[PDB]
């Protein structure tokens, strides 16, 4: 006893334990959906209301990190603020500093140096947080990364991250999106939402939706009010 | 970042410092080495062997000039060598430029052995594991010293460090004296550090150094090849 | 963090500090040093300890160190700190008389050394100096001096004083023969020798396994003497003829 | 769990948790008796024993949301 | 065995070994997978296997072969943050040393540098020592080929045939059994070599599309990974 | 830059690094001391000549300025340092307003540094207890005593170190304003006192005044033995 | 619920039935216990954990059954157990297999309490002075429902501590208890039993019949103040 | 078996602060009343030693013309927070050229009392709270007024209150004797009866202390001469 | 329990207990509840005193001129918290010239507050911050926690035995939305005294009102000129 209560501390089999808990803890959020389509990509979050005082839109969990840059959570809340702020600050630094636009292999590998940074030393925790980046380039394309709390970032065509990742990764198998074009795809987002997370684990829920791509010319922003209507309009008929 | 700053050796209540003793013990289980001083210079002597085919014996010496006329071989723990390499190199540097002489072999003993004792008092650091042998020729007369990872250094007339060191010392003791010659050194060293060789001994399996009044120099595999013959 | 710290610098219930406590009994072995004066002149004798086979005897000195034109002193304990603490006190000295342009005496430089010696007793958790070591001088102040330090840092003045692993044998031995203000630098040689033969349990007292050094004074010299081995034996055999003598006459 | 040693061990009791690991599976297979086990700390229990074969289905009971209070109160 | 905090931090146990850096050695085999490098009479090459679980993944982004300098080739093994950390110290120290020196730095000096870099962790007790492995390739004037292995110990050596992962041991037999016989190697045989080894100690027969390779000789220095059509040649003609 | 906190507070309420300093204090030789009408007497017991020793180098009593001195208990070598501190204090007051440093002002000074001590970040406390006496301008003299904790009182009599219970309840009975009116009574009332319970059999005392006219006056053992000769003739023929 | 069974069982309500007693050392668990066993009038089974620990392998599960089978045998009373944090502290079993064949012991001493027709009408009751290194198993409600808790008396127990410890005394009229125990701001009834008969030896000393004030005042001093240094308190006000 | 300076209790208290709450009541005890026509503070020297001299022991400062302070627990870390008080006052004076109140000397020196730690710079502090308690009083723009300040940081007004060891008998027999229409020489007396009930020595001239400030005069502190005669009408 | 020592460490369940045992200490203030209605916001605050003879402590503060706070918990963190409101305040008036909207104000609290919760050595704040502002979007009313984590709410309450507040604000919550001053101050106070037993209710002496509105700075009631908000309140049901 006493090989996990440190970071920077091996255990006899050669792993470190911090981790571990800390995406234990990760593992508790509600659910986070990210689909790239043919022209851009599509985020999806569905969120739960704790009690009706709560006013609507409260503790948003889609970020922007840029002009072109999208961003979605899960985890504790604190430390996706602070990561958030950091990343804010690392684009504006590139920019200012070069001219241009910072490209997404760029701006993800910084973030995840700087979340590995933490899970070295003893004097400070790891993160426990795990998030997805997304933007659309006209020269580069449609760009998606998942970075987790350990530091490693990878490249994705569709990605769910939270309780139910697997029931939503199963469902988004049967999904094809290397052809289709991300205007109807909202639909598909919101029936995938919808067939999770059963009545008997809470009462009711909220979804929230992105939008970024060639059809808003580059930047990133909140899908149109009527359009999220047709897709929950749309997605209710999972009861048939 | 910030250090922990808290000695991390002290003393136990017997009076003795516990990690010099481990220490000591770790180095004792390295590789055997040989040193000898003969009446016009001195031998180093080591064995090294790779532990398969593969390796390239030409890429990585046991044996490191520090200047022209310092030779130094070392007896325990790898990485930690080439630091105490650097800094001995950085110290004869600082020497020379200070007082535009090179600096006698006593000196930069004094100062290594400082730095290694300096290594043990501070915050959150652990000793040295290796131990040092130094040759060298300065103003006529040839010099030989042996460090150790507390900082205490003596002065030797002919010394086997590392593995079965005991049995190499008895060895010297009944063989050594105070009129010699080079080649004879060089003989008897390699009888000596014969004692704990394989079945077979090989010149890719042995590293030998020399420093006489022309200065420090690494025998060629040639030489040493030519040497092992008309031996044992 | 706090989890590994040893706390090296609290009290204790009982009131006393453990780490100076241990490093005092770490002095009690390695080496036998002893220092007398009473007349012009102050000795020191010391107990060799590497008396191996194979050494080359460099230095023309062991344990006797310089530390300025006119002092000299003697360590006994962990080696590397004995070099720490000497070089160190060296330029104390030496920018003493680089400000005053006078040669320091002995109080000074003991009470300086001291002061560091000690600050690592009241704060900044680390190992203390497990040294202690006897000084000798002479000033114009007061003539001859002679003083012991203490890894815990305090001083004093002295008359007769060992410092090794047998210290209590020999401060009995010389309490019981010490005359004040009578022994001249020719009977104190004669008191050491026959103090050492008694200390060390080895017989026959080899000329090799022993360091004399002696500080007399002249016009304006202070020459400081490291008598060399040819001058040994023959009080050796002196102090051996006078012990079978007077063992016959009883 | 087993364990290595060789100053002193528990072994009685290993042998008997051997045996009943052999009534489970085992040379002779077995049909008409079903098997319920209970425990609350699985973590310091024998790999052997969480086989596939051995012990088919894992169930793990979390702590009651507010629904489940309220309808236990 | 143990003597106080010996099991959780770097210091001497009283046998005169400390357990903190073995346990980066066990650390390295989680990953579990296996590299091979191989050295020829004008060419140096590097294989090595790539497992991609599913299909959602973006097959473009695991690789595991990474260019320092435009002469210089390299490949990691254990973890992947940290051999991303070092991959990028790699890279500062090679442009540091080009700048500050005015010509290409050789591989056996950027090897040296990276495992003094590396050997601080395991002297200071305040962190943690980068379980991963280094193998570095390269070509250098007056010397042909080189290759170089660098392990978190602050050990490096230079190799004529190498291999790093969980299969280490087997590997390492079949390619002294073939290093014994003294033939010349060429092009084609060497990577034929490297192949089969890795063949026969998994004894898979895999498809082109489950490795990489990275060849370096003496008609272009520049470091270039081969294409799936190459690898697929080089399969169809190793198999008679 | 070592940084944790040494003295902290007990489940109870205590400081137990005080207490244990406190404790060590009780651990040193005894020191007496007493003022009278024109001089002001202090002395220590223990002295434990080894015949070896050299009696100015071992001294306990000890003169800060030109009409202060002091004597302490507990550990030497913390003593060294505070003796020093004091000292510069002193001589640097007269570069300020010309008059000369109050044992009142030397005292505040000593006491808020040993309080100081224990409250700083990684330090342990001080192990001395001192007894500071004077005669300031206009003729008072006065004596002060300090203790590690950080608090200073004026008192007319004070024993501290080993056995100071003993001395001090003698002390108690025994001080009047008759016992003072001469000048060698005062200092044949110190060595009865020093006399009672700690042995110090005559020649294990060492006794200085000061008369309030000049510098420190420690006085040679030849006159001690006189004050012993006559205060037994005293006890003798007194009954 | 012993003595009159007739309001519980026509209200409906079934009592609870064990509790546990926890305190520094000397507040009066012990004394508590034997004035419940004096009280009542049904059997009393007393029991020391340090009687359960066995020679040979499988003999304290035997004791407690036969136990509980005798307790069973009867119509309904009373079982005592003294020190029970020797007999289990928690479920540790790391390495080598030490100290848990008391474990099996406590698991059927837990066993015992629920499942499959618990005891019944057996009344239990265990006290501890270092509660805090008992199982998580053993003290949830349906074995351990209550938890009085014994603290050091603030201002008033200790003036009617020192009423009843002394109330046959030889003693004058004029002694005011009130200052006696402002004198104490944290001590135990030990402690003040001590002063009390501390102060009659005083009185009993020298040769008189009648103990005064200054008696007391200085056996206070002589009790309380003087043998603080052991006083045994602080480090259990903190169960460490 | 060691934790940190200022870690959390599960019921949420602390550990440093509550020991140092509970380190006061060890003290002597201090009884301060406010009234419309003055503020009056009064407590007891506990003398031990017949040699000790009684007028060398201080428990009553002042802080300004018109603030004196009470102290209560330990004493020799109790005059750092009046230094800080005397400076603060002399420096709002120097810059705003006006007499500054009570409340905001109250509110100054509190500010100072939550401030250990053991990682952020140097001076600091090791662990400790100031394991005192104070009571000020004074007249300000707005009548006279009486404070009390405790270790935790929390300051609040009172308008009768007593502190040390003997706290709870005190302020139980101050809750039935106290009235708005009450004058000065009455809240003395009945401030000398409680000392002299809750004493453990007798009551003389040379064993306690007083001192009462009113909107006419500043600070005034009694001497031997003047507290004699409210002695024997006691 | 080793893994309940510091903020560093992380329990295997995936949580952290100094956070949690902070916000237990939180929950011993007394209780305060705010609320907001079309144009204006309201927060109500229940005093205590330690005994008959002391003063009543003191809850709602004075932040700025459209902004107003209530504290639970330890005072001294209160303080402090405060003062950095009042000086960021006054920079963003200083440098911009123009009031700082209250959001970007409790993301700049939220920000400072997450910093040492992963340091070594450190401690959460302990407060109960609620804020109450008005600003070109309305009237807005927030929670913060020493978990550094706000909320966004319409109705809120907060303190010791907070539950039955809660309870009576949500069902109630239609009506606010258009009620004006006079009875919105009326249905704060109903859910205050919702929380108090049934010996003692309002005497006038432990409650304290703090309004801000469009045309009307923010603005403290205190124990004198209460009274009118007192009178015409409906007897406690029994
Ligand atoms: N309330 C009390 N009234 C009187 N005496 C008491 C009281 N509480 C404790 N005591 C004293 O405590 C003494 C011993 O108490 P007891 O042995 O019951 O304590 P405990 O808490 O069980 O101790 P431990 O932890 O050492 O077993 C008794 O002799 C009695 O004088
Ligand atoms: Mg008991």
């Amino acid at each position: 006893t006493g090989y996990d209560l440190s970071a920077s501390t091996f255990s006899p089999d050669g792993r470190v334990f911090q981790v571990e808990y800390a995406m234990k803890a990760v593992e508790n959020s509600s659910t986070a959906i990210g689909i790239r389509c043919k022209d851009g990509v599509v985020f999806g979050v569905e969120k739960l209301v704790l009690s009706k005082l709560y006013e609507e839109g409260s503790n948003k969990r889609l970020f922007n990190v840029d002009r072109h840059v999208g961003m979605a959570v899960a985890g504790l809340l604190a430390d996706a603020r602070s990561l958030a702020d950091i990343a804010r600050e690392e684009a504006s630094n590139f920019r200012s500093n070069f001219g241009y636009n910072i490209p997404l292999k760029h701006l993800a590998d910084r973030v995840a140096m700087y979340v590995h940074a933490y899970t070295l030393y003893s004097a400070v925790r790891p993160f426990g947080c795990s998030f997805m980046l997304g933007s659309y380039s006209v020269n580069d394309g449609a760009q998606l990364y998942m970075i987790d709390p350990s530091g490693v970032s990878y490249g994705y065509w569709g990605c769910a991250i939270g309780k139910a990742r697997q029931a939503a990764k199963t469902e988004i198998e049967k999904l094809q999106m290397k052809e289709m074009t991300c205007r109807d795809i909202v639909k598909e987002v919101a029936k995938i939402i919808y067939i999770v997370h059963d009545e008997v684990k809470d009462k009711a829920f909220e979804l929230e939706l992105s939008w970024v791509g060639e059809l808003t010319n580059g930047r990133h922003e909140i899908v149109p009010k009527d359009i999220r209507e047709e897709a929950e309009k749309y997605a209710k008929e999972s009861l048939k | 970042e910030r250090g922990y700053s808290f000695s991390l050796t002290t003393f136990s209540p017997s009076g003795k410092l516990v990690q010099i003793e481990y220490a000591l013990a770790a180095v004792a289980g390295g590789a055997p080495s040989v040193g000898i001083k003969a009446a016009n210079g001195v031998v180093l002597a080591t064995e090294k062997k790779q532990k398969s085919i593969l390796y390239d014996e030409r890429s990585v010496h046991k044996v490191e000039p520090i200047t022209k006329h310092i030779g130094l071989v070392y007896s325990g723990m790898g990485p930690d060598y080439r630091v105490l390499v650097h800094r001995a190199r950085k110290l004869a540097q600082q020497y020379y430029l200070v007082y535009q002489e090179p600096i006698p072999t006593a000196q930069l003993v004094q100062r290594v052995a400082s730095v290694m004792q300096e290594y043990t008092q501070s915050g959150g650091v652990r000793p040295f594991g290796v131990s040092l042998l130094i040759c060298g020729w300065n103003e006529g007369r040839p010099y030989l010293f042996q460090s150790d990872p507390s900082g205490a250094y003596f002065a030797w007339k002919a010394t086997a460090m590392g593995k079965n060191y005991v049995n190499g010392k008895t060895f010297l003791e009944k063989r050594y004296n105070e009129d010699l010659e080079l080649e004879d050194a060089i003989h008897t060293a390699i009888l000596t550090l014969k004692e704990s060789f394989e079945g077979q001994m090989t010149e890719d399996n042995i590293e030998v150094g020399i420093c006489n009044e022309a200065g420090f120099r690494r025998l060629t595999p040639t030489e040493v090849k030519d040497y092992l013959a008309a031996i044992a | 963090s706090r989890r590994y710290d040893s706390r090296t610098t609290i009290f204790s219930p009982e009131g006393r500090l453990y780490q100076v406590e241990y490093a005092m009994e770490a002095i009690g072995h390695a080496g036998t040093c002893l220092g007398i004066l009473a007349n012009d002149g102050v000795l020191l004798a010391a107990e060799r300890r590497n008396i191996h086979k194979l050494l080359d005897e460099v230095f023309f000195s062991e344990k006797i160190y310089k530390l300025n034109e006119d002092m000299a002193c003697s360590v006994a304990g962990i080696t590397s700190d004995a070099n720490v603490l000497t070089n160190e006190l060296r330029l104390i000295a030496q920018r003493y008389l680089l400000q005053y342009q006078e040669p320091i005496p002995c109080e000074q430089l003991v009470t300086a050394l001291c002061d560091i010696k000690q600050a690592y007793t009241q704060f900044g958790g680390k190992r203390p100096f497990g040294v202690s070591l006897l000084y000798i001088g002479w000033d114009k102040h007061y003539g001859f001096q002679l003083y012991q330090s203490d890894p815990s840092g305090n001083y004093g003045g002295w008359k007769a004083t060992c410092i090794g692993n047998n210290s209590a044998a020999a401060v009995s031995m010389l309490k019981q023969d010490y005359k004040e203000g009578e022994m001249t630098l020719k009977s104190a040689l004669a008191l050491a020798i026959k103090v050492l033969n008694k200390t060390m349990d080895v017989s026959k007292l080899s000329a090799e396994k022993v360091e004399i050094a002696t500080l007399t004074r002249e016009n304006g010299k202070t020459v400081i003497r490291v008598l060399k081995q040819k001058e040994v034996e023959q009080l050796i055999k002196k102090h051996e003829e006078e012990e079978a003598k007077a063992e016959r006459e009883k | 769990k087993r364990f290595d040693s060789e100053k002193a061990g528990d072994r009685e009791v290993q042998r008997t948790m051997l045996e009943l690991l052999n009534q489970l599976d085992g040379f002779q297979p077995n049909t008409q008796v079903k098997v319920i086990a209970a425990t609350n700390r699985v973590d310091i229990l024998d790999p052997a024993l969480l086989r596939s074969g051995r012990l088919d289905r894992k169930i793990e009971f979390p702590m009651p949301n507010e629904e489940a209070r309220a309808r236990i109160m | 065995s143990s003597a106080g905090f010996d099991r959780h931090i770097t210091i001497f146990s009283p046998e005169g070994r400390l357990y903190q850096v073995e346990y980066a050695f066990k650390a390295i085999n989680q990953g579990g997978l296996t590299s091979v490098a191989v050295r020829g009479k004008d060419c140096a090459v590097i294989v090595t296997q790539k497992k991609v679980p599913d299909k959602l993944l973006d097959s473009s982004t695991v690789t595991h072969l990474f260019k320092i300098t435009e002469n210089i080739g390299c490949v990691m093994t254990g973890m992947t943050a940290d051999s991303r950390s070092q991959v990028q110290r790699a890279r500062y120290e090679a442009a540091n040393w080009k700048y500050k020196y005015g010509y290409e730095i050789p591989v056996d000096m950027l090897c040296k540098r990276i495992a003094d870099i590396s050997q601080v962790y395991t002297q200071n007790a305040e962190m943690r020592p980068l379980g991963c492995c280094m193998i570095l390739i390269g070509i250098d004037e007056e010397q042909g080929p080189q290759v170089y292995k660098c392990d978190p110990a602050g050990y490096y050596c230079g190799f004529k045939a190498t291999a790093a992962g969980v299969k280490q041991t087997e590997s390492t037999s079949f390619l002294e059994k073939k290093v014994k016989k003294k033939f010349d190697w060429t092009f084609e045989q060497t990577v034929e070599t490297a192949i089969t080894c890795l063949s026969t100690v998994l004894s898979i027969d895999f498809k082109p599309s489950e490795i990489e390779v990275g060849v370096v000789t003496v008609e272009n220095p520049k470091f270039r990974i081969l294409t799936e059509a190459e690898i697929d040649a080089h399969l169809v003609a190793l198999a008679e | 830059s070592y940084d944790r906190a040494i003295t902290v507070f007990s489940p109870d309420g205590h400081l137990f690094q005080v207490e244990y300093a406190q404790e060590a204090v009780k651990k040193g030789s005894t020191a007496v001391g007493v003022r009278g009408r024109d001089i002001v007497v202090l002395g220590v017991e223990k002295k434990s000549v080894a015949k070896l020793q050299d009696e100015r180098t071992v001294r306990k009593i000890c003169a800060l300025d030109d009409n202060v001195c002091m004597a302490f208990a507990g550990l030497t070598a913390d003593a060294r340092i505070v003796i020093n501190r004091a000292r510069v204090e002193c001589q640097s007051h007269r570069l300020t307003v010309e008059d000369p440093v109050t044992v009142e002002y030397i005292t505040r000074y000593i006491a808020s540094l040993k309080q100081r001590y224990t409250q700083s970040n990684g330090r342990r406390p001080f192990g001395i207890s001192a007894l500071i006496v004077g005669f300031d301008f206009d003729g008072t003299p006065r004596l002060y005593q300090t203790d590690p904790s950080g608090t200073y009182h004026a008192w007319k009599a004070n024993a501290i170190g080993r056995g100071a219970k003993s001395v001090r309840e003698f002390l108690e009975k025994n001080y009047t304003d008759e016992a003072i009116e001469t000048d060698d009574l005062t200092i044949k009332l110190v060595i009865k006192a020093l006399l009672e319970v700690v042995q110090s059999g005559g020649k294990n005392i060492e006794l200085a005044v000061m008369r309030r006219d000049q510098s420190l006056k420690i006085l040679n053992p030849e006159e001690i033995e006189k004050y012993v000769a006559e205060i037994e003739k005293e006890k003798e023929e007194n009954e | 619920p012993l003595l009159h069974p007739e309001r519980f069982v026509n209200l409906g309500i079934e009592p609870p039935k064990g509790v546990l007693l926890f305190g520094p050392p000397g507040t009066g668990k012990t004394l508590c216990a034997r004035a419940v066993a004096n009280r009542t009038d049904a059997c009393f089974i007393r029991v020391i954990g340090s009687e359960l620990v066995q020679k040979y392998v499988g003999e304290g599960a035997r004791m407690v059954r036969e136990l509980f089978e005798m307790a069973r045998t009867k119509k309904a009373c009373l079982i005592f157990f003294d020190e029970i944090d020797a007999i289990g502290g928690a479920r540790f079993d790391d390495g080598a297999g030490g100290d848990n064949e008391v474990q099996r012991t406590m698991l059927e001493l837990i066993n015992q309490l629920d499942g499959f027709d618990p005891r019944g009408n057996i009344k239990v009751l265990m006290a501890t002075n270092r509660p805090d290194t008992l199982d998580p198993a053993l003290m949830r409600p349906g074995r351990l429902d209550r938890k009085i808790e014994f603290s050091l008396p603030d201002l008033e127990g200790r003036t009617h501590i020192f009423k009843i410890h002394a109330r046959s005394m030889s003693v004058e009229r004029d002694i005011r208890f009130e200052l006696l125990a402002r004198l104490c701001p944290n001590s135990t009834g030990a402690e003040i039993r001590s002063v009390c008969t501390e102060a009659g030896m005083f009185a009993i000393r020298a040769r008189r019949k009648i103990a005064t004030e200054k008696d007391f005042l200085e056996a206070v001093n002589k009790v309380i103040k003087s043998y603080a240094k052991f006083s045994a308190t602080p480090r259990y006000m903190t169960y460490n | 078996y060691d934790r940190g300076v200022n870690t959390f209790s599960p019921e949420g208290r602390l550990f440093q602060v509550e020991y140092a709450i509970e380190a006061i009541k060890l003290g002597s005890t201090a009884i301060g009343i406010q009234t419309s026509e003055g503020v009056c503070l009064a407590v007891e020297k506990r003398i031990t030693s017949p040699l000790m001299e009684p007028s060398s022991i201080e428990k009553i400062v002042e802080i300004d013309a018109h603030i004196g302070c009470a102290m209560s627990g330990l004493i020799a870390d109790a005059k750092t927070l009046i230094d800080k008080a005397r400076v603060e006052t002399q420096n709002h004076w120097f810059t705003y050229n006006e007499t500054m109140t009570v409340e905001s000397v109250t509110q100054a020196v509190s500010n100072l009392a939550l401030q250990f730690g053991e990682e952020d710079a140097d001076p600091g502090a090791m662990s400790r709270p100031f394991g005192v308690a104070l009571l000020f009083g004074g007249v300000d723009e707005k009548g006279p007024q009486l404070f009390h300040m405790d270790p935790s940081g929390t300051f609040v007004q009172c308008d009768a209150r007593a502190i040390g060891s003997a706290s709870e008998g005190a302020q139980s027999s101050l809750q039935e004797v106290y009235h708005k229409s009450m004058t000065l020489k009455e809240a003395i007396k009945s401030s000398l009866i409680i000392l002299k009930q809750v004493m453990e020595e007798k009551l003389n001239a040379t064993n306690i202390e007083l001192a009462t400030v009113q909107p006419g005069q500043n600070f005034h502190m009694f001497t031997k001469e003047e507290l004699e005669e409210v002695i024997k009408d006691i | 329990n080793q893994y309940d020592n510091d903020v560093t460490v992380w329990s295997p369940q995936g949580r952290i207990h100094q956070i949690e045992y902070a916000m237990e200490a939180v929950k011993q203030g007394s209780a305060t509840v705010g609320l907001k209605s079309k144009t204006h916001a309201v927060l109500v605050a229940l005093k205590r005193a330690q005994s008959e003879l002391a003063a009543h402590q003191k809850k709602i503060l004075h932040v700025d001129n459209h902004i107003g706070i209530s504290i639970a918990g330890l005072t001294a963190d209160a303080r402090l918290l405060c003062n950095f409101m009042r000086q960021e305040c006054l920079d963003s008036r200083f440098v911009f010239d123009r009031p700082l909207p209250v959001s970007r104000l409790v993301s700049l609290i939220g920000s400072k507050t997450q910093i040492p919760t992963q340091r070594y050595g450190r401690r959460p704040y302990g407060v109960g911050l609620l804020i109450a502002g008005y600003d070109d979007m309305g009237p807005h009313i927030f929670q913060t926690c020493p978990s550094a984590n706000y909320f966004d709410c319409r109705a809120m309450s907060i303190g010791a035995r907070s539950q039955s507040a809660r309870t009576y604000l949500e069902r109630h919550m239609s009506e606010f939305m258009e009620c004006n001053l006079n009875e919105l101050v009326k249905h704060g106070l109903r859910a205050l005294r919702e929380t108090l037993p049934a010996e003692q209710d309002l005497t006038t002496k432990n409650v304290s009102i703090g309004i801000v509105g469009k045309d009307l700075e923010f603005t403290i009631y205190d124990d004198d000129d209460v009274s009118p908000f007192l009178e015409g309140l409906e007897e406690r049901p029994q």
